[PDB]
Formats: structure tokens, C-alpha cells, sequence
DNA sequence: ATTGTCATGGAATTTCGC
DNA sequence: ATTGTCATGGAATTTCGC
């Protein structure tokens, strides 16, 4: 049946820095398995941010520390700094 | 036993007078007219209409759900100030769509003119304001400084900086946002401009607001003839399309021909009073309405006596709370049959 | 009859990663009964900085 | 040039008409008079106020945010139906506060009398109404049901069900929660009646809803005179203080009697056509409101052009997405300056 | 005294034990002595518990004045009397329905018999032709008798 | 111990030309 | 090819008593 996956939104990030750079089969597979644990890392902090601070609610604020946790020095000072311009962008639209 | 020309009906005792209306009232907790349709059908006596008031004073469960059929009277228009920084009229708007960690704006309109002020902020916080004032207190004090009964303005540590500046602080009355006349009506200007200039792009406001407190207060008010800088100050700053009119006169002289333009503006009319208006009574029995009422719950509070009348437009009830809030009679209802 | 144009939510923040497929796999992975409408946005970001950092 | 009474204007030349003014527009984005005083600072020139109706017809960034000053005009008093099992008004309420698993109470109210029926479910779906009526098409079948344009009875399959049994469905004009007449008024009954019944207790009201079909059912309307059970059925059922005036009549003869009943009710009362009503004409151009306008947005989007009108409330226009959207009058607004 | 009214004197008639459709066993079909009126609020069990909460339906719309019938369960006990009291019921326990009998006693048995749950698919179906059947001793259907109009629709009829 | 309002477009009104 | 409404209390109104 379906098999979702994140290999077709790779090649809208290849083509932004490399455009130039075709990338493998087997090589998806580890950028795509890279996407799905570093999901579930940072989700499933965020989750157990939920239950230590006794709310039902995931916010925008809650991926943000599960972000300032999994990633150390100087990724978790991009990072976040690369999330807030992709949120602030999003808000004023709609 | 009594004979109509409907049919049969009975006349009951004395004794079973306020039994025999107070079960026909609880079958449909109706009023007045409803109630009195259902004894029509068995009983007839002479002053069925006095015993069904005699109910319904008692009935405190039909008292706090039906609301007023009876409107309030003509809203007042309280007179223009006679000299600008006597009112400012204060309401911060948003969360607005946020623009480089901004969602707040504090705007303060002068009563005098309309000229407004803009001051963004992060947060509606005590501290928010204040320095936010700082920046407009620099430019020369008011006596008074009217409000809503905000969040942060109510804050005792706002009222003792309002104390320092000799600010007279005015709150309006509670959950009536009609009282705060101007800057009601600025931030239906400020989102008419801000939502002129922003068609077609990312919201981002924060850049846009010296333009605002530009744009607007260069508006010609259509009903006065007048710039907001005429009225604040007497001549036009370098903008586009400003007066060379002023310019054939002296400025030594023209500072009292400007107290007689500032005394010459349009008044608004009072609308005719309505014939189901009401008016309130010191002594009158009066309820106030249920602040953020719940799904399923009274609409309206227990009784209450007024204390004293201020205009007739405010008046000062004791709640049940055994409080002296001071509403407006756009919150009250006439207590039903007194 | 008709309605407007359906603009993705992966367009109205200039990311590439999707906002639609992360916001259904936080609520069908139980980490949170309610899940914030920009929490999905914010992660969508961080999933597309470290996967350009890689193939950077 | 130019000499006025009031200091030295200026002419323009004609090729000049449109960039003076348009340069002079977009400073605030004001309309006819706030516009035409700004040129009257430097310019002047035989009709100045051709040229700025000139103006605002192309600057399609103020016709989309400023709202009508034209209020719509009287309001239509459909008839009653009649007989009953006619039309129907269906509105879900809820979420109220929860009892048994239901939040949801889906009201039918007839459209001849008032006799409100209730079904609770446990959300609004397709298939929670359709049971819901399963019942009620159990009693009989009516011709018309009016709605609104609900989430669930807009759905294809609801439809399906409604051909089934012969429904007319009819939905209200989009946004417009006036046009469904009577089932707005009885859920401000219902929540008159369960508002009384559950004060000072835990609102369990899943009990108390075969009272509220059997205690509305029962008030007389205090302006025709009638239970809803008589204009219904045409005798009281075994209820306290029912009639005994109908007990010296022949049932055989009293259903012919009850035709004449029906057709001597009180109908309500036009009001009167204020100053600035104004009229829709096939071929003016309109806008509709933003059906859920965020912050800092249009109010209301672009031109349209009528198609049809239906009553003098009731108007086709054709939207910017292609759309024949059947609004309302209360929608709309005239197009400024045509 | 006065001519025969609406809403006097139900006669309260099962059907079954039809297969269960949810849960549901027994039809309890409701005749009046005057309209003959035809109210289906179907069963779990012919009890006091669970036929007084099919009479709760029956109670929001109409009240008769006289509760009998046959004698069953749900009808002797002192808790049917004690609820039978606070509706002001006069109990009776501890033409025209005879002729609505026979469609129930012989014809709508033996074809609501044979349906495991279609049977209760077509409760509100069949109920609508039981509330237009030809009385010549009244010479209206209950419909016209009971709302004082004619009929509706030709599906109404 | 407080209170609407005010921009805005038909539409009515006044100016006034000769 | 759709459209307010209707319970409700002063208050005005009518009955009518003799």
C-alpha cells in the first residue's frame, strides 16, 4: 500500500545547497531514517515535556526546549534560530 | 362555583390562593401573561393579576434568567476637552499577527483632537505601559488619563508611577467598553490603515507605525475641517499638501486666534429618547449582569439596591458579593414587579 | 460549488519539509492530546536545518 | 494660478488631474472629503469631486476595508404556514456542559406553532441527525425543512435520507443565523427553561429534557392565546390546568372550528423603512463580507455583480472565485462611488 | 358527560418476541380509544424499568388520562402505581382498537416476524399507513382526527 | 464615585449665474 | 434560487358599574 516517507522532501533541500548533486538509493534511506528518529526524539521529549509540566497540550513552545535538549552547542543555537523565522513568517501569513 | 360565558370556572378559598398560582407558575416558570392563560382554564376570581406579581417577587429562579425588554435611555455626549493633554483615552489591541516580537500596541488618543499615539510593546504587562508613557510624558503631562479597566492598569504598582506624574487615572465602568469613547473608535482608524496598507503581503506591521501616527494624525477630520496638528499644535509640519493659508498670517498673533477655532467645533447630537426607555431610582430594585456567564447558567444576578445615581448613565448598585460596582445601566435590568 | 485556493501550510512558511504530514504524526503517535497549530510548523524547520546540514 | 479669499491657490494643468490627487489619496487612504481638504491646501480647480470619485473607483485598497454607512431596509415577515408538519427549523446547540455523554440537542420546531421537539446526541454528525428524526418522521412527514448550512446537514449523505421522505431541505443564506426564525428563538426558550430548572445544582440537564418538550409545549404564547398542544392537536392532553371550555364541544365539529382557529393569529409588524436603506439592482456592483476575517485583513473582498435578486433580502451575486453564493442584504455592501 | 375527546384512554399493546435489532424485543404499540393514534416506542423488555423509559418518550408529547390494558409485568407493579401517581393517572391495575388489534394480532405479526434487525428498520415506515387506516364508525383517519388537518404529502397518505 | 464616536456616501440643501 | 421572532412588563386602552 503507501509507505509514507521523507525522501521527495530531500530533494527540495539537496537542490538548495547542492544543486548540482544527485544522491543514491541506500543513501535516502539514511537521510530518511535520520528524519524519522530525529522526529521522534525531539516529539517524544516534547511529549514527556507534557506530562512534567501536567498539560495535554504540544505548543510551539514545548518543540522548542525538546530541541535546546537533543541538540548540543552550537546546533541548538541555529536551530532554534531556524525555527522562529519559519514560525514568525508563518503567523503573519494566513 | 362561578358561571362565564366560556364555560364553568372555579373559585377557589383564600386559603388556597398562593398555592394554587405557584404550581401553575412552575409548570413553564412563565411570567406575567402565560402564567395567568393556565389558571383561564380551571379558576376565575376577581384579581387573578394580583396574586401572579405576588408570585413571581418570590420566585428568585425566573428573576436571574429573563432579561429586560426595556432598553436604556439616550447615551450622553460628554463635552470636548478645552485644551489638549487633558484626556488621554487608552487601549492596548492585539495579539495582532506578530512582527519582530511584537503583538501589543498601546495607543493613546488624545481627547482633545485625535491625535493618536503609538507605542508597541511585547506583553500587556504593567511595565509595558509605563515605559511606553515615558517616551509620551516626555513631551508634556496630562491631568487626567482615561482608560478601561484593563489587566495593567488596575495593577496597584501602575497606579502609584500615575501618582509621580500627577496623572488622574479614570476607569471606565466594568465589561461596558462603550465608555472609552475615542480609542474605540482610533483602533477601527489604526485597523483601517494598517489593513489598508498591508493588502497583499506578510503582516509586518512593526515597520509600518511611523507611518500611522503620521497618516492619521494629518487626516483632515471631514465634519471639523481641521488637520490633528492644527488642533494640537497650530500649523502644519513639513508634510505633503500642507496649508500655505496659516502663512499669510503672524504666529505672535494667531495662538489666540487658535483658542477661538479650538471653540468653534462640532458638537454631536444626542439621539430622541426611546418610549421604552427606563431610568434608574435610589432605592429601585436593579440586577446586574453576570460578568462572563457560563453555558447554562443565570444570565443575571440577584437583586440589588442602588446607592447613589451619578448621572443617569452611571449609577452605583451593592451586590450580592457585598460590593459597590460601579455599572453603567447598559449592564443593569428593571427588577421585574416590584 | 467551488472554494479558494489551497495554499499548503509548507508554502506560508518558506519551508520544504511538510507541516500537514508532521501535524498528523503528532497526534497518531500519542505524544500530547493537543498539539499546538505551530508546534508542527516549528519542527518542520528543525527537520529541515539538520537535513541540509548533512548534505550541505 | 489663482486667487481665492482664503490665500493663493493653484491650477494644474490637465495632464496633471490624476497624479496630484492620487499622490494626495494614498497619503491617509481616505475617502471623498478627508481626500478633497488636503488639495484644498495647494490646489484648487473647477470640479475637484470629479476627480476624486475618480480616484477611489480604481483604488481597490480602500474598497475592501471600509464598511457601508447604508444600513439594509425593512425586514421581510414571512407568513405562517397552514398547517403544521410544514416546515420545521433545525439548529444543534451545544457544547453545552456535559451529562450522560450528550452535548449535543438538536431542536425541531415547527413553523405553525411553536411545539419544539428534542433529540440529544453525542455529536453533531450526519447519521446523529438522521436517527434523531427517525423518530420524529415516526409522528409524520412534513413537506419543508428549513436549517442553517450546517456541517451536518450540508453533507451528500444527508440529503440522501432528506429525498427519501419527501424533506424539502432549505438552508439559510450563508453567516446570516437570522434567517432560521423560530429555532432561534426557542433555543433562547430552552435555555431559559433548563437555565431556570438548574440553578444551584450540578447541570445535569440529560434529565430534564422530557420536561422541556412537555413545560414549553404547554405555554400559552401570550399574544395569540393558545397552547402549542391545541394549535397542534386541537385538545389539551392530561396535563395540570387544562381546559375544560373545549369539553362542551363536539370533536366532529371542532376540527372545522380548528381551521378557523388557525387562520385568526396575530402577525407581526413590518417596521418602518429607515433614511439609508438602500436597494440592490441586477447590474450594481456589491461586495460580500470575509466569511471569517483574521486580524489586520479585508472585511470584505472584492467587487461583484448581482445576478439575480430573489426578494428585496435575498441576492445572487457572483464572487471573485466563480462563486453564485446566494447572500443575504445584511451581507453586502453598495460599492462606493460607481 | 361529553362526547369521547383525545388523549382519554391508551390500550397498550406488545407484539413479539421479535429477534433483537439492538437490543430491542418488544413492540410496544400504543392505540387511543378516540384517534387511534399509533405511537411505536419499541423495548428491550416488558418491565417497569424498561418500558417507563419508552414512556418517557410518550410523556414529553401527549398525557392520556386512563393507563389499560391487558395485564403483563410492567403494569402490576407499585412502582409503575407511585410513577403513575406524580403523572395524576388514574390506574385501573395493581371500537376502533379492536380493529387495529387485528393488524397486529394477525397481520403486522406475522410480517414483522421474519426479519432478525430489518424488522426495526421499518418501524417508522409502517407506523405512517397505521396512522391513516379508514374507521367508518368515525369516517376520518387518525391523522385527521388527531391535528385537525388532512394529510400532507401522498407519502403522509 | 462616571458618560460612545466618528469617518462616510447618497441625498437633501444652498449658492449663484445670468 | 430565499425572508427574524416572540415572550414580557409598564403603560396605554377599553369595559363597565351604577
Amino acid at each position: 500500500s503507501r509507505k509514507e516517507s521523507y525522501s521527495v522532501y530531500v530533494y527540495k533541500v539537496l537542490k538548495q545547497v547542492h544543486p548540482d548533486t544527485g544522491i543514491s538509493s541506500k543513501a535516502m534511506g539514511i537521510m530518511n531514517s535520520f528524519v524519522n528518529d530525529i522526529f521522534e526524539r525531539i516529539a517524544g521529549e516534547a511529549s514527556r515535556l507534557a506530562h512534567y509540566n501536567k498539560r495535554s497540550t504540544i505548543t510551539s513552545r514545548e518543540i522548542q526546549t525538546a530541541v535546546r535538549l537533543l541538540l548540543p552547542g552550537e546546533l541548538a543555537k541555529h536551530a532554534v534560530s531556524e525555527g522562529t523565522k519559519a514560525v514568525t513568517k508563518y503567523t503573519s501569513s494566513k | 362555583k362561578v358561571s362565564r360565558p366560556e364555560g364553568v370556572k372555579i373559585i377557589p378559598p383564600q386559603s388556597d390562593r398562593q398555592k394554587i398560582v405557584l404550581q401553575a407558575h412552575n409548570l413553564a416558570h412563565t411570567g406575567r401573561e402565560a402564567t395567568l392563560l393556565k389558571i383561564a382554564n380551571l379558576y376565575w376570581w376577581p384579581n387573578m393579576r394580583k396574586d401572579v406579581v405576588k408570585q413571581l417577587g418570590r420566585c428568585q429562579q425566573c428573576l436571574i434568567t429573563n432579561a429586560s425588554n426595556k432598553a436604556s435611555g439616550p447615551i450622553l455626549r460628554p463635552d470636548r476637552p478645552q485644551k489638549p493633554f487633558d484626556k488621554f483615552f487608552i487601549d492596548y489591541i492585539g495579539p495582532l499577527p506578530p512582527s519582530q516580537g511584537y503583538l501589543y500596541v498601546l495607543v493613546v488618543v488624545d481627547g482633545m483632537t485625535g491625535f493618536t499615539w503609538l507605542y508597541p510593546t511585547k506583553a500587556p504587562s504593567t511595565s509595558a505601559t509605563v515605559k511606553s508613557l515615558n517616551v509620551l510624558t516626555s513631551i508634556a503631562i496630562p491631568k487626567v488619563i482615561h482608560s478601561d479597566q484593563g489587566a495593567a492598569f488596575t495593577s496597584s504598582t501602575f497606579a502609584e508611577w500615575a501618582k509621580e506624574r500627577g496623572i488622574h487615572l479614570e476607569f471606565s465602568t466594568p465589561y461596558h467598553p462603550q465608555s472609552s469613547g475615542k480609542v474605540e473608535r482610533k483602533n477601527s482608524d489604526i485597523k483601517r490603515l494598517l489593513t489598508k496598507l498591508l493588502v497583499g503581503r506578510p503582516t509586518k506591521w512593526y515597520d509600518l507605525l511611523p507611518v500611522v501616527q503620521l497618516a492619521l494624525n494629518n487626516t483632515y477630520s471631514p465634519v471639523l475641517k481641521y488637520t490633528p496638528h492644527q488642533l494640537l499644535f497650530g500649523i502644519d509640519s513639513n508634510t505633503p499638501f500642507a496649508n500655505q493659508d496659516t502663512l499669510d498670517l503672524t504666529r505672535e498673533e494667531e495662538l489666540s486666534l487658535l483658542q477661538e477655532i479650538r471653540t468653534s467645533l462640532y458638537h454631536p447630537s444626542t439621539p430622541p429618547a426611546s418610549s421604552r426607555s427606563w431610568s434608574p431610582v435610589v432605592g429601585q430594585l436593579v440586577q446586574e449582569r453576570v460578568a462572563r456567564p457560563a453555558s447554562l447558567r443565570p444570565r443575571w444576578h440577584k437583586p440589588s439596591t442602588v446607592l447613589k445615581v451619578l448621572n443617569p448613565r452611571t449609577v452605583v448598585i451593592l451586590d450580592h458579593l457585598g460590593n459597590n460596582r460601579t455599572v453603567s445601566i447598559d449592564n443593569l435590568k428593571p427588577t421585574s414587579h416590584q | 460549488k467551488a472554494r479558494a485556493k489551497a495554499k499548503t501550510r509548507s508554502s506560508r512558511a518558506g519551508l520544504q519539509f511538510p507541516v500537514g504530514r508532521v501535524h498528523r504524526l503528532l497526534r497518531k503517535g500519542n505524544y500530547a492530546e493537543r498539539v499546538g497549530a505551530g508546534a508542527p510548523v516549528y519542527l518542520a524547520a528543525v527537520l529541515e536545518y539538520l537535513t541540509a546540514e548533512i548534505l550541505e
